[PDB]
């Protein structure tokens, strides 16, 4: 899970709110397991990464509501890739670009 | 219908509907006159902007705003829309509290008919269900009762709207963590609210705190409809709108003692030629009135409107 | 509010101090060979039913916890996860019927349960032969968070809400903490599948031996054979090892036959009894 | 107050359908009970947004989502719909295969009568069809025939469906460009299925590849209905629904030799009293049973809801 | 590889940068007298059926190529266009069954074909007298693809699918390449209808005249009579000029009388003597 | 007679594509874009899709699927379909010509 931590440490553009609620979000909390309210501190601070726009603290209590009472888990970057090609695109050039 | 479509589209122009303050975040929908489907996935920031749409674009027979609080109310999928909080509501229908009268026939002959069809006209049998006003006052009990719990139990400050038809809903508006509660957790405050798993406090005072006192002073469980507060999401019915099967307003009810159902809930004047379908005696908005099958009768527009919407004749003309 | 009673109270860092500093816990566990023992004591006793003993019969009582938890997150079994926070709550919950109410409210505001003492609550049942009290209240949407995963007997309807509070008495105060315990060690166990573990100290807590002479045959040749390469996976599933990092190991080699074996899916120097 | 409709409003409410997971790019449809035309240009973004519907609007007798994908689902404009892919569908059914035991017949006095109508009691006829559970099996053979090409030849991974009513439904799952396959591409792999341009291969070997091992493994060309595959625009009844000419349920065969043809198809529990239209003896569930015309019989819901919507007679309270 | 051979693997802008730069076809066309010519040659062969020459008999076969292309389009005669595509693919046909494996497979690349080398498949048939090899495969909707437009020997049911994978032998990896050259014509000659042509170097490809004194009459008074009118546009539709382009000709002049022309649809006959020589 | 020509002149369709519009964004893509950019300037088949991707999300309030572009561009390939002139737009769409007219008055 080391680029999920480099993902989320140094940021995206187009993908952030899929990334957040399919990997970000079910990472910090069923794989991490961290507290409830440092992860959405966390994923705030993640995603005003590229500054330029805004994301509600009650949508992403709801995620980290959501995924903890479901145990859902991250996506790998195998289904990243096969079922949204968009969000994969620019997961895979942050990591290569560092 | 063409003529209850200008009835309806005159009443929009100057009604002034209750709306959220934070308007842009609900999704609006509206069930369009002569159509099945439902138009959904609108947003409008402000009053004026649903004005225009609801009479130039598509006049409402039913007018919704969403419970939930969305980023993008016109997102069509679920995720997109990115809900972030929604309101509680509860739903009393009089349909299990009074058993009413009930009447299907065919429009065309006029005969009491068992099954779905008429053998002659070949049409489908219409129902027409008789609402007594004793019928509302047991509605508003169970209500009365669900805005104690609400209140004394809860700390909650709900919001009681008399539905258009056929009972109330209760509103409460929550922006907290209430807003963001499960299913699960709602379907607890249901079954609270219904008593399903409240213990009979047998021996207890009528100043309990709780259900220890009001299941003492004779209260039971409130006959709601879990499911509307069970699901997260849900079509909330504009206050001030008009309900498309009786024409009557989506009215605010500030005292649960000063309710009167009669014509006053309808906010159409003059009078209308109708023409019944059969001959019947039934009470409607609380006054009685006699109606003869095929035999043309001016009676107000508020019981004309209403009699129409309940399948029993049609409004012929305007007066 | 005894630190030797409840460990979980102090932080893995905070307890690190006492030993300089940069040592993780991975170091100061190759020293000890009796922490490592004490936390297969426990996991034994789970595995079997058996009571736990409270964490102040131990002489460094932080470290056999996380041990504990350390030693549970390399085994990877959460079925037994499962059993053991089970099994540890309810030691915990003995410790929690002999501590006092200060106490009691101090272990729960540092669980982050907002429960409280307040203006209590007296009614009488089946006149007034039963009598009922209540001194803890907690509002409703945090109580309806709180017995997430319990039986009906906290069911909000069997409950005195009053003004949007739920009240208790001190022995629901105590299921609530008991309850809260037995999710924290799960919730503590999963940041310990976050670094890598010298693969000795992982081999030591799940009592492995050691790779055996024909399998150090190939680290050598870097390209081998045909019947050198069918062998040479059909170990490394017995191990355990993850499909990803398989591949890994012999790099510049052909990934036609990663496939077929992984439809498979010396050997006694390693499953020692 | 229809009785099956009451059963099936009552499955409804805690039933939890297969939905695919873009639910709001599909077309719902279905149709009512008692009108013979469908309700279509539905749309849902939510599984609570549809139960809402189909328990409280308007009850399925019949429930389909659309195999296509569109942008405007709603949209009765076919380039609003902006159809955007399809999944692949076959539908295997029973016609072909076996021809079953049918008798046409007149539900008031009780005789096998050829016509349309009765000449005595002025009532129309009806047909019984009776659904051995040998037919099922033959159907069986067919889909295990068809999920042997698609996985060995295609390279797919279809489910299989109980039809809920006469055979086995074969939908393949597929995102890419295979959902944007012409009505002319899916027309070659229907006839691929079907073995029409399949040449024997007379002398082979039952390990060769494709359609030489098959051909000489005894086994043809799978009886599939060409029209479900090849058209883009198709409706798949959903999983999990009833099927409105048995009670059933379209229920996933996840393994193919587990499959049994019995009550446990049905969900419906308790028991109905039936009063059957003819004295016959027949194979209803898989289980031989003898009814008498007009002798009133206590059986489970299950087989008379079934006996029901095959017109054999009526189910009259539910215990 | 030889693009001798093969002209349309190189694009025609990266033909034109041996020649300085800035230099388009049309320039060379107009220096050059032998490439037009030779265009000519092969359309003249296949309207009679006759075989095509490889691109290997000319010594600068990438011009010839597109400029056969190009004056095709001009013609803007579909029926032909097809005739060509199928006759030039005829023509190679015969190269690639004269090339080895490793040059079929860098074509099909080129033209977009996912066929690739795999793991053989043999089996035998009737009793082990017929025996079948297959060492090329495509996935089945690309081979659905890349038979959009071809009989019957080809349909799916007729072939032999593993794992979703058509497998076919050389002949079949040609007549599929065959096909898909029949295809980048008819695709390439679409685009050619694009620019502007200099109508000289569109009526030299057309082999045309001049336009008589009779119509210079007409471009000079600016506002001519009546019967200088019909004649004007009588004549302007046998040239093959289309609606539109026409009255943008003749500005500052009746549009009426625009409409009621549509429905027609020194020298002699002037302008058509002058026009349409028969070389 | 001889074979009649019929027109050549497409450059608004790249001015349109590169400015952006507001209302009538998929009426653009399915009658005029795509056949353009693929059967007249004949651009790759996964470019026009990157391409008419980049056209529709210049005003952004609302989304075009990937699928149904890819559905679009197949469809105007089998077919051989070409763009729609300017005044067959205008006798059929008024609020699509008027919105097209206007990104070529601004310029
Ligand atoms: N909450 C959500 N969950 C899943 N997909 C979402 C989403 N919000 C948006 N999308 C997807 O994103 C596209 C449109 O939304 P965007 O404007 O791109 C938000 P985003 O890319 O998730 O984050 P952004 O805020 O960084 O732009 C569509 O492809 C839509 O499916
Ligand atoms: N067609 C519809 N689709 C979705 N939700 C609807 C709906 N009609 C009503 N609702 C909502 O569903 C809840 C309960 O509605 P119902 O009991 O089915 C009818 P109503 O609007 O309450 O009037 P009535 O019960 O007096 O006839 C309310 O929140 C209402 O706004
Ligand atoms: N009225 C209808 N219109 C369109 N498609 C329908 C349909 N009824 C069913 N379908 C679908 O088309 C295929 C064949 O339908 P049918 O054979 O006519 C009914 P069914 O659901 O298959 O049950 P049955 O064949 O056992 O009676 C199936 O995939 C089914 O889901
Ligand atoms: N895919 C499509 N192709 C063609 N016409 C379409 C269409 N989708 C909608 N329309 C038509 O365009 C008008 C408005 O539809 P919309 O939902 O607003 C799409 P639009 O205006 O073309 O693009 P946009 O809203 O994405 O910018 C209606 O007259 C409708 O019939
Ligand atoms: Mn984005
Ligand atoms: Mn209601
Ligand atoms: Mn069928
Ligand atoms: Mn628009
Ligand atoms: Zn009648
Ligand atoms: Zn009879």
């Amino acid at each position: 899970y080391s680029w999920i931590e480099k993902v989320l440490e140094m940021g995206l553009q187009d993908s952030r709110k899929r990334f957040i609620l399919y990997v970000a979000s079910r990472y910090l909390v069923n794989v991490k397991g961290v507290n409830e309210d440092e992860a959405l501190q966390t994923l705030k601070e993640f995603y005003y990464k590229l500054q330029s726009g805004k994301v509600y603290e009650s949508w992403l209590k709801s995620v980290i509501n959501g995924v903890k009472k479901k145990g859902l888990l991250p996506w790998s970057l195998k289904r990243i890739e096969e079922r949204d090609k968009e969000m994969y695109n620019e997961i895979i050039r942050v990591l290569k670009n560092s | 219908t063409n003529l209850i479509k200008s009835f309806f589209r005159n009443y929009y122009l100057n009604a002034e509907l209750e709306l959220p303050k934070d308007m842009e975040l609900r999704e609006f929908a509206l069930q369009p006159f002569g159509s099945d489907t439902y138009v959904r996935h609108l947003s409008f920031s402000s009053s004026e902007e649903l004005r225009d749409y609801l009479v130039n674009r598509n006049l409402p027979l039913h007018l919704f705003y969403s419970s939930a609080r969305y980023q993008l109310p016109s997102a069509r999928n679920m995720e997109e829309k990115a809900w972030m909080g929604s309101d509680l509501l509860f739903d009393i229908d009089a349909d299990h509290l009074c058993k009413l009268r009930s009447i299907r026939f065919c429009p065309v002959c006029g005969n009491a008919v068992v099954s779905e069809k008429c053998e002659r006209d070949n049409v489908e049998t219409l129902e027409y269900v008789e609402m007594t006003s004793e019928c509302i006052k047991r509605g508003l009990e169970q209500t009365r009762n669900l805005v104690e719990i609400l209140e004394d139990d809860f700390g909650l400050k709900p919001k009681v709207y008399f539905s258009g038809n056929r009972g109330f809903h209760v509103q409460v508006d929550c922006y907290g963590n209430c807003a963001l509660l499960d299913s699960d957790e709602r379907k607890e405050i249901a079954e609270y609210v219904m008593g399903i798993g409240v213990p009979g406090y047998p021996g207890g005072s009528e100043n309990a705190p709780g259900w220890v006192g009001r299941k003492n002073r004779g209260i039971n469980g409130v006959t709601i409809d879990e499911q509307v507060t069970i699901d997260v999401k849900r079509l909330i019915r504009i206050p001030n709108s008009l309900h498309g099967k009786s024409g009557l307003i989506v009215k605010r009810v500030p005292n649960l003692d000063d309710f009167e159902f009669n014509e006053t809930l309808s906010p159409f004047t003059g009078y209308t030629i109708f023409l019944p379908y059969i001959t019947i005696e039934t009470e409607v908005l609380g006054s009685i009135i006699k109606l003869n099958r095929g035999i043309p009768i001016k009676i107000k527009s508020s019981i004309g409107i209403y009699l129409h919407l309940r399948n029993l004749g049609e409004v012929k003309a305007y007066v | 509010l005894d630190v030797k009673k409840y460990p979980f109270i102090k932080s893995l860092d905070d307890e690190l101090k006492k030993y300089g500093g940069g040592i993780t816990l991975t170091d100061l566990l190759l020293n000890s060979t009796t922490l490592i023992d004490q936390a297969k004591d426990r996991i034994q006793k789970t595995k079997s039913g058996d009571e736990l003993p409270h964490y102040v019969s131990y002489n460094e009582p932080v470290l056999v916890f996380y041990t504990t938890l350390l030693s549970l997150a390399i085994l990877n079994d959460v079925k037994l996860i499962r059993r053991y926070a089970y099994a540890e709550a309810k030691q915990f919950r003995s410790l929690l019927h002999t501590e006092n109410e200060e106490n009691l409210l101090e272990i729960s505001k540092l669980l982050d349960l907002k429960i409280n003492r307040c203006d209590p609550i007296k009614f009488y049942l089946e006149k007034k032969r039963r009598i009922i009290q209540k001194e803890f209240c907690v509002h409703f949407i945090d109580y309806l968070k709180y017995t997430k995963d319990l039986k009906e007997d906290w069911k909000l309807s069997g409950q005195i809400l009053h003004k949007g509070y739920v009240y208790l008495d001190k022995n629901q105060l105590i299921g609530l903490i008991a309850e809260s315990i037995k999710s924290k060690i799960v919730e503590m166990i999963r940041p310990l599948n976050l670094k890598e573990i010298p693969e000795k100290l992982k081999s030591l807590i799940e009592r492995r031996g050691i790779i055996p002479p024909c399998i150090e045959n190939i680290l050598a040749k870097e390209k081998l054979n045909e019947e050198e390469i069918r062998t040479l996976i059909t170990f490394y599933i017995d191990i355990g090892k993850g499909l990803s990092g398989i591949v890994s190991i012999m790099k510049k080699y052909n990934v036609s036959n990663v496939e077929d074996l992984y439809r498979k899916y010396p050997l006694q120097l390693y499953f020692l009894s």
